[PDB]
């Protein structure tokens, strides 16, 4: 019964993509094919079209409660 | 790496729309 | 005693002794060892001719690890050997090697044996590459997925009697059809275009027939035409049967006759 | 504060399992089993290699079903779970010397009920 | 002694670790981290037995790591004062004994012996005979004690045992 937003906010992708960003620098396995290109942020990016991101948010709700949303479960906005 | 997973693969089914009728063949024993 | 650093006591023949050659007197190195032994190098490890140095040893001087042949420290000479060997149906190869080339050598055995070498992406990584047909196989790059144990690893007889003989002989079978065909490795633009030929010449009667991919590799063709358009099923081996509309069969024989009675529904 | 002859324990450690010096020998042991048993294993720590040995020279028997009968015949009586280990490993042949020995059990319990669990534990003794 | 309980563990994972094997990585890391130990809260752990549950790793903001609150149960073992322990004799010296409980040695003065066990320097084996040769206490013996004194060492447990208790000696 999650009751948030199915959309993945701007700064939700923001910070996810930061993430996994500096995860791919330090040398993280990749989650999709490399077409042959080595920036971070395009790796990342990449994944991120492919619902490949192996990060899951926890969005915290007012109450105290919280919701885990996989990065494959909601919508990409861009 | 050069050879990635292949059969983790999805092999994906295609859907048709044939109406036909029924002449073709038959079946045989498995042995 | 005790101003020498070293008697011949000590160093013993067949032991490997590290000689410091880096002189030569009027041929072989004559230098000193670790313990200050003179170490002056005979025709059995120093080696030279007076036309050169011993080749062995270095661009500037002599020097390195020999067989201990001579205890001479009090003497001012070492016996140390300059050559290194005076210190000291299915089958299954054994590798570690690239890609490109593993290519080559995999190519001149017949169907059925399985070749042993180390991955390339990962670490503690093993690919299986089992023969298919003329130029297909599958690397099986364990961790393709075939999750498998620790255990297993120091005898590797039984993770292709139990994964890849079954699935090589499974695979065999249609090699032997009735109607097999390559179409230069399984091109999708030439079985198209075979379907469409074979159906003008006997409109009642179909065929069928089957195929692998070369890009794909275990992955098979099942192509029909039921009416005037092309139609492509795939199906995939497994280690245990294979793996057709999600349902495992045992024999090789039964996917046949489950086929026979299901390509005539409308879908 | 923390004397066990008072039994005065922490609250950490009032809710802990008490063990046998004879039952953690098969915890122990069956460890090793588990390590020893893989292939491509690092040495074990010199931790783990100077206690087995420990609860090796105390085993009053190694019996999986002894492990269980010394803590049953116990449990069934009104003894605290402390009482429960130095009572089991030691085995004293007589009440006499449990209560000479742990001062909990002076007027505690009659010196013949006491003495029984005690023999019940002499006769699970290999 | 001896004990059983559920501990904690917070482990730091850095992102060459992910992929198929992380969680096995996880088990990894925990197992070569606890082991042996020892604490002035719970004590000298002898052996991590098995893992709880690992609790969902909080990717750490800034930063490439990910910590990975793991529960885990743990033979633990905690001496406590006035305990009545058995023991096995390791040295015998005029300056006092020396006895090995498990991981933790303890040591016996003459203060704590009573004087009928007298020193044996002359004989090979240093043993703590009496007066006429019938109670015969050497090394390698399994001989009771009772811890009348804890002590923390950095990490390391350091107990004190006795002798003043009667029946504390061969069984």
């Amino acid at each position: 019964k999650r009751i948030t937003t199915p959309y993945m906010t701007k700064y939700e992708r923001a910070r996810v993509l930061g993430t996994r960003a500096l995860q791919i620098a330090m040398c993280a396995p990749v989650m999709v094919e490399l077409e042959g290109e080595t920036d971070p942020l395009l790796i990342a990016m990449k994944e991120l079209k492919a619902r490949k991101i192996p990060i899951i948010i926890r969005r915290y709700l007012p109450d105290g409660s919280y919701e885990d949303w996989g990065v494959d479960e909601l919508i990409i906005s861009d | 790496g050069a050879t990635p997973a292949y059969g983790a693969w999805s092999p994906s089914v295609g859907s048709g729309m044939t109406p036909g009728a029924a002449g073709f063949s038959p079946s045989a024993a498995s042995d | 005693n005790m101003l020498t650093k070293e008697t011949p006591e000590t160093f013993y023949i067949g032991k490997l002794i590290i000689c410091n050659v880096t002189g030569i007197a009027h041929i072989g190195v004559k230098t000193r060892l670790d313990n200050g032994v003179t170490g002056f190098i005979p025709t059995k490890f120093l080696s030279d001719k007076v036309v050169k140095r011993p080749e062995e040893r270095v661009k500037v001087g002599m020097t390195v690890h020999c067989r201990i042949m001579k205890i001479d420290i009090e003497k001012f000479s070492a016996d140390l050997t300059c050559r290194t060997s005076d210190l000291m149906i299915a089958h299954p190869s054994f590798h570690n090697i690239n890609f490109k080339q593993a290519e080559k050598m995999m190519e001149t055995m017949d169907q059925g044996d399985v070749i042993i070498r180390p991955s390339s992406k990962g670490e503690n990584h093993l690919t299986v590459t089992w023969k298919v047909s003329d130029g297909i196989y599958q690397h099986v790059d364990v961790r393709a997925t075939l999750w498998i144990n620790s255990e297993e690893f120091e005898d590797l007889d039984e993770i292709v009697a139990r994964y890849v003989q079954p699935m090589a002989s499974f695979a065999r079978d249609l090699l032997n059809h009735k109607y097999y065909q390559d179409c230069s490795g399984g091109d999708r633009k030439k079985l198209e275009e075979l379907l469409i030929k074979t159906k003008k010449e006997k409109p009642t009667f179909i065929p069928y027939f089957i195929c692998a991919c070369k890009e794909l590799p275990g992955k098979f063709l099942l192509g029909y035409q039921p009416r005037g358009k092309p139609r492509i099923e795939y199906v995939t081996v497994t280690p245990e049967g294979f793996r057709y509309r999600g349902q495992i069969f045992p024999t090789v024989n039964g996917l046949f006759r489950w086929f026979k009675d299901h390509y005539q529904d409308p879908v | 504060e923390e004397d066990a002859s008072q039994l005065i324990f922490p609250k950490e450690f009032e809710t802990a399992e008490t063990l046998l010096n004879s039952e953690v020998h098969m915890l122990l042991e069956h460890r090793k089993q588990q390590n020893e048993s893989a292939e491509d294993e690092q040495e074990l720590s010199e931790v783990f290699m100077k206690t087995l040995n420990y609860t090796a020279r105390f085993s009053r028997f190694k019996n999986r079903e002894t492990i269980a009968s010394v803590r049953s015949l116990l449990l069934q009586k009104k003894l605290h779970k402390f009482e429960l280990a130095c009572l089991a490993n030691l085995c004293p042949e007589t009440a006499e010397e449990s209560k000479a020995l742990i001062p909990s059990l002076e007027g505690r319990f009659e010196d013949e009920e006491l003495q029984q669990i005690l023999d019940d534990i002499q006769t699970k003794r290999s | 002694m001896f004990y059983h309980i559920s501990l904690e563990h917070e482990i730091l994972l850095h992102p060459r670790y992910f992929g198929p094997n992380l969680l096995n990585t996880v088990k990894q890391k925990l197992f070569t981290e606890v082991e042996g130990t020892c604490t002035g809260k719970y004590g000298f752990v002898i052996a991590v037995t098995t893992i709880d549950n690992i609790g969902a790793g909080v990717i750490q903001p800034g930063r490439g790591f990910v910590l990975y609150p793991v529960k885990y149960k743990a033979i633990v073992f905690r001496p406590f004062k006035g305990e009545v322990v058995d023991a096995v004799v390791t040295q015998v010296n005029k300056v006092g004994l020396f006895t090995e409980i498990g991981p933790m040695s303890c040591f016996i003065s003459r203060h704590s012996i009573p004087s009928e066990m007298e020193f044996d320097p002359n004989s090979n084996p240093p043993c703590y005979k009496t007066m006429d040769e019938d109670i015969v206490i050497q090394q390698d013996d399994e001989i009771r004690l009772k811890i009348v004194g804890t002590r923390v060492d950095k990490n390391d447990i350091f107990a004190i045992g006795s002798l003043m208790d009667d029946y504390l000696g061969l069984v």
